[PDB]
């Protein structure tokens, strides 16, 4: 989910 | 007197700004609109799809600036995340029925009353199916005089979840699932003695939102499927995960 990991950052 | 444990105040802390998050969304979702042409107008099911989107957008900013998780590394982030996203919105969703609910319509994150009406004629069996569990859990909670400092308290409860495999610091994790708990007990104790198992009956609601927030994804899947969803939506890379 490289989408939901970019958001957390 | 009310007493409300110095946690639970830590954790009112965090919360959203309601009115912020509805002005955002709302005007999000008419300049989406503005930017169509006639033919290109989403429709009701486009817009609420993009409205959930937004949502839940809001409830990862919220997630990351709040306490306790912000201690936690993004891989445990997400682990957390991929586990409640749906609880989470179904939960805030709830919420903002018992408190900002008419009991014959729909209170929407951005603003808005639509009657329950207008969704028994224009929904399938479905969602009206799925809608009528959301109601009676609204009621019940109604019932309960469930409040503020016990939504918060359960809003954490369902993100701490010690459920979840993989998870790098559980530890962590087990140790708000416990100071949450022990102030909810604490809490509905104090504040609400005539009611003497306020606690167990709200731990009780947690699987009924849980068993609405699994039908809810199933429900949202098959939508996708038909090719009702709007184009790229953050709820669709979470049910994709
Ligand atoms: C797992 C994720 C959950 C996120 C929850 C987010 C927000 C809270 C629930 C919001 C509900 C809005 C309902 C709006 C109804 C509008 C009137 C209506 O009947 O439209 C018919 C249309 C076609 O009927 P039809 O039967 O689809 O087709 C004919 O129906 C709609 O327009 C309703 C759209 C609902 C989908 C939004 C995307 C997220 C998924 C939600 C699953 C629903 C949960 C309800 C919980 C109470
Ligand atoms: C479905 C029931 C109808 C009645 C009132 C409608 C909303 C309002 O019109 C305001 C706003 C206009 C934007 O254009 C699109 C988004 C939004 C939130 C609309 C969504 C939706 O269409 C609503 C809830
Ligand atoms: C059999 C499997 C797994 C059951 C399980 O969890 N084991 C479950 C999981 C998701 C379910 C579907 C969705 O819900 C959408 C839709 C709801 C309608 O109401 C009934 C039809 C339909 C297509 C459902 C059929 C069936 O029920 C499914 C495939
Ligand atoms: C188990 C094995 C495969 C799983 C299904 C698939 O994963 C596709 C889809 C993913 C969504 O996320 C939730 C809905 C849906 C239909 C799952 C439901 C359920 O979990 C299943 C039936």
């Amino acid at each position: 989910n490289a989408l939901l990991r970019y958001l957390l950052d | 007197a009310a007493s409300i444990p110095h946690l639970i105040l830590e954790l009112l802390k965090c919360e959203p700004d309601e009115p912020q998050v509805q002005a955002k969304i709302m005007a999000y979702l008419q300049q989406e609109q503005a930017n169509r042409s006639k033919h290109e107008k989403l429709s009701t099911f486009g817009l609420m799809c993009k409205m959930a989107d937004q949502t839940l957008f809001s409830i990862v900013e919220w997630a990351r600036s709040s306490i306790f998780f912000r201690e936690l590394k993004v891989d445990d982030q997400m682990k957390l995340l991929q586990n409640c996203w749906s609880e989470l919105l179904i939960l805030d969703h709830i919420y903002r029925q018992v408190v900002h609910g008419k009991e014959g319509s729909i209170f929407l994150v951005t603003g808005q009353q639509v009657d329950y009406s207008i969704i028994a004629s224009q929904a399938g069996a479905t969602l009206n199916n799925l809608m009528s569990h959301a109601q009676e859990l609204v009621a019940k909670l109604r019932s309960l005089q469930f409040d503020q400092r016990e939504f918060v308290c359960l809003k954490f409860l369902v993100l701490f979840s010690l459920d979840v495999k993989n998870l790098e610091n559980f530890q962590l994790v087990e140790g708000v699932q416990e100071q949450v708990n022990a102030a909810l007990l604490d809490y509905t104790m104090c504040n609400y003695p005539q009611q003497t198992e306020k606690f167990g009956q709200l731990l009780l609601r947690l699987p009924e939102i849980r068993a609405i927030s699994m039908q809810a994804e199933e429900y949202l899947y098959y939508k996708h499927l038909n090719g009702d969803v709007p184009y790229n939506n953050l709820l669709i890379e979470m049910l994709h995960a």
